RNA sequence: AAAUUGAAGAGUUUGAUCAUGGCUCAGAUUGAACGCUGGCGGCAGGCCUAACACAUGCAAGUCGAACGGUAACAGGAAGAAGCUUGCUUCUUUGCUGACGAGUGGCGGACGGGUGAGUAAUGUCUGGGAAACUGCCUGAUGGAGGGGGAUAACUACUGGAAACGGUAGCUAAUACCGCAUAACGUCGCAAGACCAAAGAGGGGGACCUUCGGGCCUCUUGCCAUCGGAUGUGCCCAGAUGGGAUUAGCUAGUAGGUGGGGUAACGGCUCACCUAGGCGACGAUCCCUAGCUGGUCUGAGAGGAUGACCAGCCACACUGGAACUGAGACACGGUCCAGACUCCUACGGGAGGCAGCAGUGGGGAAUAUUGCACAAUGGGCGCAAGCCUGAUGCAGCCAUGCCGCGUGUAUGAAGAAGGCCUUCGGGUUGUAAAGUACUUUCAGCGGGGAGGAAGGGAGUAAAGUUAAUACCUUUGCUCAUUGACGUUACCCGCAGAAGAAGCACCGGCUAACUCCGUGCCAGCAGCCGCGGUAAUACGGAGGGUGCAAGCGUUAAUCGGAAUUACUGGGCGUAAAGCGCACGCAGGCGGUUUGUUAAGUCAGAUGUGAAAUCCCCGGGCUCAACCUGGGAACUGCAUCUGAUACUGG
C-alpha cells in the first residue's frame, strides 16, 4: 500500500524535484533529471490535453505518497467542504501528520516520516498515534516520544531540516524535539509550482 | 364545523337516491397542466327531493348501504 | 401434536365444546318457544316465556358465551315483537 | 402492557442503549411511541451516558405502564445523582 | 450563522465540408459469478433459481403461594435393626425440602421465516361513525350460603402398536343453582332480571372439636363508568402494461321490513321498483407483494424494493370450524388428495417457507459449535426455570476502511538482460556493501470496560393490637462473563514471514526489437494480418491500478436518441386528399358580487433510521452517536381579490 518502487524514477517522469530524497547531495549529481526512463529517455514526453492533467494529478500525489482511492476520498472531502477546492484539497495533504513530522524536520524525507509514525514513536498530545494518516487538527503539541528521542537518525535530520525554507505555519521548538502545528496553512506558504487547478478538472469530469 | 362538498346530479332514476358527479380541480404532476377531473358519488336522501341537472350539497356519514355514505343537505339553483 | 402443551390444550378442548354447546343449545330453544308464540298472538303466554327468558340470556351473557350487546338485541327484538299484537 | 424498556443500537462489543415506550408484545428493535433517551454504558469521561425526559416518564407512568429494570436503575441513578 | 458548491466529450457514412440520424467507448454501481494472484486487522453483507423433496438432533414453556397426592431423591421424629452400646436396615409413616405423572390458571394469536397469490379485499397520504379490547392503571361498591359429578388412583378387559373400553373411590381458584344488585342491560314507562374464590406470612389473650374461627397485612376474584394500548370498519385522492379486449352485471344498483356478527351493511334470506358501473378505460389477458429508502442523475426524471424497519398475505396443496380477550391458528384440531415411513394387513404416523444440516437444481452463497453473562419476551410474590429472538464465535477478499512488505547513505554508472550509427545508451541508486528502525504476524508478561442487579444481614421509619412478618429507604459482608490465552500497554529476536494484475495503433496515459507471413491469431467501434507488424505470439523497457487487478450479466449517465424543464414536420422520418361538426381545449371589453384555482400566516400530521450541516466517542477512517434544517405533501380555521373560473 506504497510504492516500493526507486524514487528518481518518479522524480525523473515528473520531471521536477519533488524532494524524495534527503538533500545530502543535489538531485542532479546522483541521475540524468531530464531525461524520461527507459529506452525513450531524449524523446521528451510531449504529450497530450488529458495528458497535462494526469502528468498533474500524478504529482501531488506522488509527492505525499498516497494511493488513488485515498486521494479519491481526499477530494470528495474537498468538495464537501466550504470555501475553494483547491484551497481546501491543499489543506488535507498537509493536515496528514506523516507529512506534519516531515515539515517540522523530525525525520529527512516524506517517506521516512511515515516510518517514524508507524513504528509507534509519534506521540500527539499525549497518546501515541501509530496510524500515518492521521488528520491533525490546529494546536495540537506533536512531540516525540522518549525511547525515540535517543535516536541518531532524528537529530541528523534536525541539523538537515535547519538548513531548508522554514515554515510559517508551524512553530518547532529544537531542543525538546517538539511542535506545534498552529493554524491551518494558507494558499501560498505551499508552493505555487503545484499547478492546483488540474487536479479539479480530472475528477469534476 | 362540517366538511361538506357541493356538486351536481347524472343519475336519480332509482328510488330515494340519487347519484351527485362532483368536480375537483387537479394539476397534472409533470406537465403543468389544470386538467378537470370528476368522481360519481351516491347520495342517500330521504324525500327524494333531486332531479338531473341540480346543484346539491352532500356531507359524509355511515354506510347506509353497500356503496354509498352521503347524505346531502340542500339543493341550490333547484331546476335546469 | 408433538408438544406436550399442545397436547393438554387439546384435550382442555372437547371438555369445553361439550358444554359450550349444551349451555347454548339451551338458550336457542328457549328463544324458539319465544318464537313459537309469537305468530300466534299469545300476549299472555308468549310474555310467560320472555319472562321464562330474561335469565337464561343475562345470565350465559355474563357468564362469558355470547357479548352483552347480542343479550341486548334479543330484547329488544322481542319486547317490540311482543308489544305490537 | 405498555412499557419502558430498553433497546439496543450500535456496533458489535459497543452497544449503544436508546429507552422507548412500547407495547411489550412487539420486538426489542420494532415499533414503539416515544424515543425518551438513551444509556451509552461505553460512554467516555465528560460527557453523558444519560439523558431521560423525566417529564415524559411520569406522564406516561401516570397512564399505566410497567417501567422495567434497568430503566428503574437508570431513574434511580440520574434523580439521586 | 450554516443544512449547500452544480452540467466536459471522442471515434464512424464521403475524395472532401457542413447537416440529420443511429451504433460503440470513457465514469459511477452490485444480494454479484469466473480467471490469475494472495500478509494482517475493524465494521457490515452471504440460496437472486426448485413456494423442490427432507434423514438427524434443537426452536414453548412455567406455577407446590390453585388441588388432590406421593413416582423418585434426602433429610426427619419414630422404633421393630445384627446390637458396637452406639447406628452404615427398611416395609411402613408426605409431617419437611422440594417433586415424576394428572386436574386447573396463564402463555403457544407474541419473537422467528418466505414472498406463491394479490393491480385494489392490499399499501401510502389525509379525513370519519356505528364497535370490542387479556395483562397495566385511576375512582365508587361488593366478595354471603348450598351442590353434582370427575381425571390422578384401583380392579378387569381390547388392540401389532397408536389409542382405548368398563365398573368403583377423591379435591379446588375448574363446574352449577338459590340469595344478593346498582351509577348496567330491556323499557316513554311502571316494573322485570343479571355476578364471586380463595391462598399466603405473622400473631397477645380471649373461642381453641386441635385443624382452625379471631386480629393483622400482602396478593388474588366480581360488577359498572373512565384512561391508555392493540384490532375490526368506512369514504375521497395516489400506487404497472395493453383497445389487434368495447361492452360488463340479477344479489347485480336502490327501498321496506324480519334474521345476523362485537358494529354499520345485500352481510344473508322474503317481497316491490329497474336500476349501477364504462372512453377521466368497466370486464377480460399478461406481470408484480407495497412503502420509509436504495443506485444513478447538475436537476426535473429513469430503473429497483436485498440487509435495517412499518403494513399485508402464506404455513404439504384444496376446505370448514371449535377453544379464546385475540386465530378461522407455522411447530393445535377433525375431512378428503399427492407423496414418504412402521404393521402382526385389522389399521397407523409425518409437513425445515424457524437456526443448523444432507440430496437435487444452479454460474453461484457458510458450522449438524458456545451462553442466558447483558437488552428484551412467557409463567412465577420471589429466587429460578425455558428462550437457535438476541449477544458473541466458525468459513468466505463479497463490499467499504486502515496498516504493513523497510527507511537513509551508496558511482567502480558492477555483472547479466536488451537496444545499437559498434562510440555508447538502458535496467539504474535500483541491487551488493556500509550503518539505522521493529509497527503487523511470532514467542512472553501485566491487565481495563461491557455489571446493573439479585443474596444473607443490621438500622431506623410506614403499618397495625403489636417492639411482629412485610414494603420502600441508608449502609456492612461474601458475591455473578458466553466472548476470553479478549481490547490494550510493556519485554525478546532479527530486515526476517509478506507483491500481484491489465494495457502500450487512434479514442486514452504508455515504443522498440526478434519469431511468424490474409496463416496461427486480436477485437468495445474504426480496423490490423498478402516477409522490415509500435495492433497477432515472446522478450526488453514502459504506464495505470494495488490485497487487489481484470472480463462477462444489469440499470442509469453521455442520449437535447420519447425533449414538461429541453427536440422536429417544403426537400433528410414526419401535415390526415379536403371539409361540416357534438364530447374536449381555448376565449375581445367595463363595472358589481362570490372565493373554487391561485397567494400569505397559524395549528395538526408527514414514524424511527438513512441523505445533508454543525458537534462527541473507538490510536484516525469506515462504522456509532446527540440537537437542528429537511421530509417539496395533505387537511382545517383565518386572511388577500391583480390574473383565471362561476
Ligand atoms: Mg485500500
Ligand atoms: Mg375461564
Ligand atoms: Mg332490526
Ligand atoms: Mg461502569
Ligand atoms: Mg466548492
Ligand atoms: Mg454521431
Ligand atoms: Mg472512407
Ligand atoms: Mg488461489
Ligand atoms: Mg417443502
Ligand atoms: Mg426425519
Ligand atoms: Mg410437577
Ligand atoms: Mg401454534
Ligand atoms: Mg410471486
Ligand atoms: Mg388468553
Ligand atoms: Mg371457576
Ligand atoms: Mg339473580
Ligand atoms: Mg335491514
Ligand atoms: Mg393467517
Ligand atoms: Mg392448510
Ligand atoms: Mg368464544
Ligand atoms: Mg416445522
Ligand atoms: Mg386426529
Ligand atoms: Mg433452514
Ligand atoms: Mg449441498
Ligand atoms: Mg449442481
Ligand atoms: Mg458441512
Ligand atoms: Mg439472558
Ligand atoms: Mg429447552
Ligand atoms: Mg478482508
Ligand atoms: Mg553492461
Ligand atoms: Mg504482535
Ligand atoms: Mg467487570
Ligand atoms: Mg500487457
Ligand atoms: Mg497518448
Ligand atoms: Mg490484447
Ligand atoms: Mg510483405
Ligand atoms: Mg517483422
Ligand atoms: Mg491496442
Ligand atoms: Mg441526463
Ligand atoms: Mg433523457
Ligand atoms: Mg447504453
Ligand atoms: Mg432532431
Ligand atoms: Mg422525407
Ligand atoms: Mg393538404
Ligand atoms: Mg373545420
Ligand atoms: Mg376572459
Ligand atoms: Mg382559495
Ligand atoms: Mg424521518
Ligand atoms: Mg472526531
Ligand atoms: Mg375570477
Amino acid at each position: 500500500a506504497r510504492y516500493l518502487g526507486p524514487k528518481l524514477k518518479l522524480s525523473r517522469r515528473e520531471g521536477t524535484d519533488l524532494f524524495l530524497k534527503s538533500g545530502v547531495r543535489a538531485i542532479d549529481t546522483k541521475c540524468k533529471i531530464e531525461q524520461a526512463p527507459g529506452q525513450h529517455g531524449a524523446r521528451k514526453p510531449r504529450l497530450s490535453d488529458y495528458g497535462v492533467q494526469l502528468r498533474e494529478k500524478q504529482k501531488v500525489r506522488r509527492i505525499y505518497g498516497v494511493l488513488e482511492r485515498q486521494f479519491r476520498n481526499y477530494y470528495k472531502e474537498a468538495a464537501r467542504l466550504k470555501g475553494n477546492t483547491g484551497e481546501n484539497l491543499l489543506a488535507l495533504l498537509e493536515g496528514r501528520l506523516d507529512n506534519v513530522v516531515y515539515r517540522m524536520g523530525f525525520g529527512a524525507t516524506r517517506a521516512e516520516a511515515r516510518q517514524l509514525v508507524s513504528h509507534k514513536a509519534i506521540m500527539v498530545n499525549g497518546r501515541v498515534v501509530n496510524i500515518a494518516s492521521y488528520q491533525v487538527s490546529p494546536n495540537d503539541v506533536v512531540s516525540i516520544r522518549e525511547k525515540a528521542k535517543k535516536q541518531s537518525r532524528v537529530k541528523a535530520a534536525l541539523e538537515l531540516a535547519e538548513q531548508r525554507e522554514k515554515p510559517t505555519w508551524l512553530e518547532v521548538d529544537a531542543g525538546k524535539m517538539e511542535g506545534t502545528f498552529k493554524r491551518k496553512p494558507e494558499r501560498s506558504d505551499l508552493s505555487a509550482d503545484i499547478n492546483e487547478h488540474l487536479i479539479v478538472e480530472l475528477y469534476s469530469k | 364545523k362540517i366538511r361538506t362538498l357541493q356538486g351536481r346530479v347524472v343519475s336519480d332514476k332509482m328510488e330515494k337516491s340519487i347519484v351527485v358527479a362532483i368536480e375537483r380541480f387537479v394539476k397534472h404532476p409533470i406537465y403543468g397542466k389544470f386538467i378537470k377531473r370528476t368522481t360519481k358519488l351516491h347520495v342517500h336522501d330521504e324525500n327524494n327531493e333531486c332531479g338531473i341537472g341540480d346543484v346539491v350539497e352532500i356531507r359524509e356519514c355511515r354506510p347506509l348501504s353497500k356503496t354509498k355514505s352521503w347524505t346531502l343537505v340542500r339543493v341550490v339553483e333547484k331546476a335546469v | 401434536a408433538n408438544i406436550k402443551s399442545a397436547k393438554k390444550r387439546a384435550i382442555q378442548s372437547e371438555k369445553a365444546r361439550k358444554h359450550n354447546a349444551s349451555r347454548r343449545s339451551m338458550m336457542r330453544t328457549f328463544i324458539k318457544k319465544v318464537y313459537a308464540a309469537i305468530e300466534a298472538g299469545d300476549k299472555a303466554a308468549a310474555q310467560k316465556a320472555f319472562n321464562e327468558m330474561q335469565p337464561i340470556v343475562d345470565r350465559q351473557a355474563a357468564k362469558g358465551l355470547i357479548h352483552k350487546n347480542k343479550a341486548a338485541r334479543h330484547k329488544a327484538n322481542l319486547t317490540a315483537q311482543i308489544n305490537k299484537l | 402492557m405498555v412499557t419502558i424498556r430498553l433497546a439496543r443500537h450500535g456496533a458489535k462489543k459497543r452497544p449503544f442503549y436508546q429507552v422507548v415506550v412500547a407495547d411489550s408484545r412487539n420486538a426489542r428493535n420494532g415499533r414503539f411511541i416515544e424515543r425518551v433517551g438513551f444509556f451509552n454504558p461505553i460512554a467516555s469521561e465528560k460527557e453523558e451516558g444519560t439523558r431521560l425526559d423525566l417529564d415524559r416518564i411520569a406522564h406516561w407512568v401516570g397512564q399505566g405502564a410497567t417501567i422495567s429494570d434497568r430503566v428503574a436503575a437508570l431513574i434511580k441513578e440520574v434523580n439521586k445523582a
